[PDB]
């Protein structure tokens, strides 16, 4: 129930809070990043792709970005993020 | 509340009211109206097994907070047997007397019916109708029917 | 002379004991499950949208031409036609669900094209017809028909190399050398069954000849015969052989033929009646008057000796592949299919692990080559040992083959 | 005007009425057992009058119906409608049969497998009456059936019939049309040109699937 | 194309408890006391926040007259259609409950994508125009078996099973935790696990721990729960069960006491015995037959084994066969030792004293002995708990169970 505090930036909260990384909050990004929500100047979502993989200690979160990689080449323009 | 019944205009299909009593076409036989049944005392000479049913069914509902303080789960199950004619059938009207709760009376030999599914599923919609009246005691009829093997 | 409770008492036991914090810790308890509950009602959030486009296309539509289809456009219904009758319309329907109505033709219509057995579309208030329709096809035969490739080749049911060379006569063969059958004089068999124990590589004789077959393949649900109507699960049989007439030479799979009906018995004057018609309704259309042509028929069961002697007849189902256990050269072989694209020991051997798998399936020797990397989790390796094999057939087989003949073994050596 | 036939599921019940659908002219009228079932409400005796109207208006049209068993049930009672509809099927097909006087010309055939799920004493007098039952095929019989089948094929002629009927037995009409087929498809796995007595004995293990090893104990 | 679809448009809805479950001071201590009011101050704070979003809210354009109209343009009793055929010129063919079927047009702003035969949609009276498409369509009788509410304790609640802990995690934290292990050997996790063993072992107990501890979401399945009378409405719910398993999150199923859906699979005389045996030879299709499975774990309990189906047994199945044995006198200490953490205990009580004694008792047992060595210190007005609560509590519980097998014929 936000507008522009919560679509644009709060997500760096999960960019700030843990870098260990836990598969509650490691899938709730993706329940706003799968829906990109392009609408917006989606390079604010597509910052919350950035430092969603602001976890350290690598995992096996490889399928994600691999996958929305594939996804990211052609659509979500590798103009801007790629 | 989901699967709740509601009043229906048949005006323009406009919600009218909430309607309780919800969906049970089989309690006639459960929760006995009245109860000017025996009384507590004419029971006689049962002291030993009567007080003993007052630590399973009367402190749990009058005073749960003893159980808390002590740490211990509260018990719910009751078994009564012996050789017949020994006031086994007194002892549930008598405390179905006094309870000051609710009261499901089941025989323990309706629940086959003649469909296969529906003779059992309404054992479930037994015990969850027992939600609504939160406190309840449920009694047993004779389970050497379906209990048996 | 045991009785210890009068309501004083009751005062004495929960006022000894921390007296300070037990209201006080249990409070906070209590009034945050209720504030569990009044967060949740004032989110109110639940939020089921559906029906709706994306909101910038729609905008042309929904301007004025939806306010000019509602009232000059028409709420008709589709019917069927019995017939016609000469110099006038005369026409004949039904509904099959309301009446049968006489009713004549409108103007936008050609009256030509009013044949019998026409789907038209029938105005409701003078019930004219107004626009014929395309024939209905069948709409769950379309949910069947697989349209997709299942990905096991020929090379992974190893073990079986007679039982592939007598499944290859009848399905493949024949749609791609129709000759030599011909120019010899003899007419390949038209019903396969399958049977033996489980797990034996049923489904993936049946799951590999849809990889390779270039032709239609039906798999068939087999509970979808049966239904809550009566009657209704008879006519599913008659849609699913009038589409395979129509082109050529389409394959169609049943799979556990148990359930549709396997004994016709009546002692107790009813049971499964519903089940018996569906079930004749396929012997009929199976043989009897108008033979089927080029329609093929797999079955395969677990349970063959409780089916109906009208299906065992030769002419239904006429070749009776059994699957049984690989002796010990097909074993061998197994394991070489189950472990090749795991990380192991490049120098063991498997010839001895095929002995110690005596009366075994294809299922029960993937189960091994599962568990033995477990082990290797178990520790922290990266590659199989010969002891990781050779504890998991232990933890497989032995966990509950034998637990006497064991400890207890000195009767054989 | 009742026929009916009966046996074991493998004699030739319905072999038997297409070649009396094949050489006469007498407008043939077929019908399956689970047709007349429909879903909705008294249409299977629209169904069954229908028809006995239409084959009413030919004179010589006889009637065929196959699987008679598959509705000709013990009817019992229930509550939940279920069997509450057939049995106004059957009585509509029992009411039409006694409707009229047995004048041959629209004779009637009805074929089952097994006897003991009709009704006996519906039928008894005037109904469907007289009893054509279909036994096994005795021993000529067998090589006969194999000599039929067997009519398309290059057969060498050291085969005899009566030979294959000493190992065959208790097989009905089709394990024999059977063994006609599956042996010319093993002949088919050699390359073989032509048939031989050896070809059918394999042909005939193949049938109830059997195969043979070296037993060791047969020297 | 490649990504044809991208699945589904479809996320997960995991479970919403398990606010905090850390109040381990596990006494009346101010820690608990100042752990609660934390949980006080952000729980408020979070209905101050959102009861200030629905106050200081002064947009206002509704719709901005788009969607409005619209709301107005479909009727107000909506109703619920089936679609039989697609007559793609904006005016397809539609059908009712009764099967009254309508050459209805298309009133707009759907998408002709996510629309097939079977789809439900939603309709008007006046005209019965299609005005939008029902979604998620489910059946509620599979909605009620969706767990929203993490029962009890954790692992360190359960008494000792370690090695038998240690099984269970490997099929089913372990692949959705780590799932890098396993492509290293390309090994696939294993799917079906049977729990079985005497009763009153703790069956029950490791899938509600599981439960506790997760990710994904869980359905349970109370035995004889998919059996009606319709003659094709027990199969045709058990196909509704597993597909909303697989439309939602990679989770898993529990399905309770399974020796009521298996026996062997024997033909025999009753005709209400075959929509039960059919039922459950389905199930046997939708576990392992065709296509594929998903990420859809199953997990299996009952007390009796042998009587059940051994087209059920066989591995591609259930790949876990785990026994539950009576303990011993090792880990039997750790029953006593969990059932007995918040009560008042006397100094003057010795734990091996009944387990080293007696030689036969399960961990239901032990529960029921521990609250009623409590029940006997009310009865002579007594908190603490002393060896003679236990000396009449040991007693008490354990004659339920008959005197015994033969006399001194062994020796
Ligand atoms: N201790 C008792 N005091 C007074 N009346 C008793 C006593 N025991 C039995 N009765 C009499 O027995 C009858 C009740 O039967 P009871 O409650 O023993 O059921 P039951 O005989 O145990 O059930 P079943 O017939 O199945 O064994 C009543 O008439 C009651 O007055
Ligand atoms: N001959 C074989 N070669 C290789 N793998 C096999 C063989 N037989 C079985 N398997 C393995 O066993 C698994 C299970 O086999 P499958 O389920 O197809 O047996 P089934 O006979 O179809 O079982 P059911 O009779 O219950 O339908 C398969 O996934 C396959 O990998
Ligand atoms: N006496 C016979 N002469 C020639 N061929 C026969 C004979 N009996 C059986 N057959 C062959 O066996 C097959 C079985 O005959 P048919 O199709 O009539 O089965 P049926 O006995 O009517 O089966 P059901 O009684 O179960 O319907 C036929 O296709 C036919 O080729
Ligand atoms: N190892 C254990 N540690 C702690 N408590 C246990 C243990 N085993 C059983 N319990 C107790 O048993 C109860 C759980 O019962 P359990 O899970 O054994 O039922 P179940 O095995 O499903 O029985 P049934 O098979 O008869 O349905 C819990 O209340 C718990 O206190
Ligand atoms: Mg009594
Ligand atoms: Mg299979
Ligand atoms: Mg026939
Ligand atoms: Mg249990």
């Amino acid at each position: 129930m936000g507008e522009e505090i919560g679509a644009e930036m709060a997500l760096r909260t999960f960019g700030h809070l843990l870098r260990y990384g836990e598969p509650t909050l490691r899938r709730a990004v993706p329940l706003a990043l799968a829906l990109i929500s392009v609408s917006n100047p989606r390079l604010n979502i597509l910052d919350t792709l950035s430092k969603f993989s602001h976890d350290a200690d690598p995992e096996v979160s490889y399928n994600s970005i691999f996958a929305m990689g594939m996804v990211g080449s052609g659509t979500n323009n590798a103009r801007l993020a790629a | 509340t989901p699967n709740c019944r509601v009043a229906l205009r048949n005006d323009s299909y406009t919600l009218h009211k909430i309607l309780p009593n919800k969906v049970d076409p089989l309690v006639s036989l459960m929760m006995v109206e009245k109860v000017p049944d025996s009384t507590y005392e004419m029971i006689g000479g049962l002291d030993k097994q009567i007080k003993e049913i007052k630590e399973v069914i009367e402190l749990p509902v009058k005073h749960p907070e003893l159980f808390e303080a002590l740490g211990i789960a509260q018990p719910k199950g009751v078994l009564l047997y012996g050789p017949p004619g020994t006031g086994k059938t007194l002892l549930a009207r008598a405390v179905a007397h006094h309870t000051d709760c609710t009261f499901i009376r089941v025989s323990g030999s309706e629940l086959v019916q003649k469909f296969i599914g529906e003779g059992a599923r309404m054992v479930r919609e037994l015990f969850v109708m027992a939600r609504e009246h939160a406190p309840s005691i449920i009694f047993m009829d004779e389970i050497d029917s379906i209990g048996s093997s | 002379p045991i009785r210890a409770l009068d309501e004083g008492d009751i005062a004495l036991l929960k006022t000894y004991g921390q007296s300070t914090y037990s209201r006080q810790i249990k409070q906070v308890e209590d009034d945050i499950q209720q504030l569990l509950k009044k967060i949740n009602e004032l989110t109110g959030i639940k939020e089921s949208d559906t029906g709706l486009a994306p909101p910038a296309l729609w905008d042309l539509a929904a301007d004025k031409q939806t306010l000019q289809s509602e009232q000059p456009l028409q709420v008709a219904r589709c019917t069927k036609i019995i017939n016609a009758d000469s110099e006038d319309p005369k026409y004949i329907i039904n509904v099959k669900q309301f009446a049968k109505f006489v009713v004549d033709l409108s103007d936008q219509v050609a009256p030509t094209d009013i044949e019998e057995g026409m789907r038209v579309g029938v105005d409701r208030n003078k019930y004219q017809i107004h626009i014929p329709l395309p024939p209905k096809i069948d709409p769950t035969v379309t949910m069947m028909q697989v349209e997709e490739k299942p990905d096991v080749t020929y090379s992974d049911v190893g073990g079986c190399k007679e039982q592939i060379e007598k499944l290859r006569e009848v399905v493949e063969t024949p749609l791609l050398h129709p000759e030599r059958f011909v120019n010899l004089g003899i007419e390949p068999p038209k019903g396969v069954l399958l049977f033996g124990p489980p797990g034996t590589g049923k489904t993936l004789c049946a799951r590999a000849v849809a990889n390779r077959t270039d032709a239609c393949f039906i798999r068939v649900i087999g509970s979808e015969l049966v239904q809550k109507y009566v009657g209704e699960g008879a006519r599913m049989v008659r849609e699913l052989f009038e589409m395979a007439r129509t082109k050529k030479a389409c394959l169609i799979f049943f799979d556990e033929i148990d359930a549709i009906g396997g004994a016709r018995f009546d002692d107790g004057a009813g049971g499964d009646n519903e089940v018996q018609r569906t079930m004749l309704e396929l012997i009929n259309q199976l043989d009897g008057f108008d033979p089927r042509g080029n329609i093929k028929v797999l079955m395969a069961t677990n349970r063959p000796d409780t089916l109906d002697p009208a299906l065992m007849r030769p002419g239904r189902l006429d070749r009776k592949i059994e699957f049984s256990l690989p002796d010990l050269e097909g074993r061998t072989h197994i394991f070489k299919i189950h472990a090749r694209s795991m990380s192991v020991e490049r120098d063991i051997r498997f010839e001895l692990l095929a002995r110690l798998c005596p009366n075994s399936t294809g299922a029960e020797i993937r189960s091994v080559c599962t568990e033995a990397g477990m082990f290797a989790i178990r520790a922290r390796r990266k590659i199989a040992t010969e002891k990781d094999f050779l504890e998991a057939v232990n933890k497989v087989i032995k966990s509950y083959a034998k637990f006497s003949a064991t400890p207890r073994y000195m009767t054989y050596n | 005007k009742g026929v009916l036939m009966y046996g074991p599921p493998g004699t030739g019940k319905t072999l038997l009425a297409r070649a009396c659908a094949a050489q006469t002219k007498a407008t043939f009228l077929k019908l399956a057992g689970p047709q007349l079932v429909q879903m909705f409400i008294g249409d299977g005796a629209k169904l069954v009058r229908d028809a006995f109207a239409l084959a009413k208006e030919k004179a010589p049209s006889i009637i065929f119906i196959d699987e008679l068993d598959a509705i000709g049930t013990k009817r019992f009672d229930s509550e939940k409608a279920g069997d509450r509809e057939v049995q106004r099927t059957m009585l509509e097909l029992l009411n039409q049969l006694d409707g009229f006087q047995p004048n041959t010309q629209v004779k009637v055939i009805a074929a089952t497998n097994r006897v003991d799920i009709l009704d006996p004493a519906l039928l008894r007098s005037g109904r469907l009456d007289r009893k054509i039952e279909f036994p096994m095929p005795n021993e000529e019989a067998r090589a006969r059936i194999m000599q039929i089948h067997s009519r398309k094929m290059n057969v060498s002629p050291d085969v005899n019939y009566e030979e294959l009927a000493r190992c065959t037995d208790d097989f009905n009409g089709a394990q024999c049309k059977a063994v006609c087929v599956e042996a010319g498809m093993i002949a088919l796995r050699r390359g073989a040109t032509e048939l031989t007595h050896e070809d059918y004995m394999e042909g005939i293990l193949e049938v109830q699937a059997k195969k043979k090893a070296n037993l060791q104990y047969y020297a | 194309p490649t990504r044809v679809g991208k699945k589904k448009k479809k996320t997960k809805g995991p479970d919403a408890a398990s606010k905090l479950p850390l109040v381990t001071p596990h006494t009346q201590c101010r820690l608990k006391l100042l752990k609660l009011e934390r949980i006080k101050d952000y729980l408020l704070m979070e209905e101050e926040f959102i009861r200030n979003q629905e106050q200081m809210k002064p947009l206002e354009e509704k719709q901005e007259e788009e969607r409005s109209k619209v709301d107005d343009l479909r009727g107000t009793p909506m109703s619920v259609g089936t679609l039989e055929e697609i007559i793609d010129d904006n005016h397809a063919i539609v059908s009712t409950s009764v099967g009254s079927e309508h050459y209805v047009s298309i009133l707009s702003f759907v998408d002709k994508d996510l629309l097939e035969p079977g789809c439900s949609v939603l309709l008007n009276h006046k005209v019965h125009a299609v005005i939008g498409v029902l979604m998620d369509d489910t059946d509620p009788l599979v909605t009620v078996m969706k767990v929203e509410k993490a029962p009890q304790e954790t692992y360190a609640d359960i008494g000792g099973l370690d090695n038998q802990i240690q099984e269970i995690k490997e099929s089913v934290e372990l692949p959705l935790t780590h799932p890098e292990y396993y492509e290293e050997m390309g090994i696939k996790p294993p799917k079906g696990v049977i729990l079985y063993g005497p009763p009153g072992t703790g069956k029950t107990l490791l899938a509600k721990a599981v439960a506790n501890q997760t990710s994904a979401t869980f359905l349970r399945v109370v035995g004889s729960e998919l059996i009606q009378k319709y003659l094709g409405d027990g199969p045709k719910l058990v196909r509704e069960l597993f597909r909303v398993a697989e439309e939602h999150a990679p989770s898993i199923v529990f399905i309770d006491e399974i020796d009521a859906i298996g026996t062997k699979r024997y033909d025999s005389n009753s005709g209400g015995e075959r929509e039960i045996q059919r039922t459950m030879l389905e199930l046997l299709n939708q576990l392992d037959g065709f296509d594929s499975r998903g990420d859809v774990k199953v997990i299996m309990a009952t007390n009796r084994i042998e009587t059940l189906d051994p087209a059920l047994i066989r591995p591609g199945r259930i790949d876990r066969k785990i026994e539950f044995p009576l303990p011993d006198e090792k880990t039997k200490k750790r029953i006593f030792q969990i059932h007995t953490s918040r009560m008042t205990l006397a100094d003057d009580v010795t734990l091996d004293d009944l387990i080293m004694a007696k030689d036969d008792l399960s961990g239901a047992d032990i529960k029921a002995i521990c609250t009623e060595a409590g029940l006997m210190a009310l009865r002579e007005r007594r908190m603490k708990v002393t060896n003679e609560d236990f000396k009449k509590s040991k007693e008490n519980v354990l004659y339920k169970k008959q005197e015994g097998t033969p006399e001194g014929l062994y020796l």
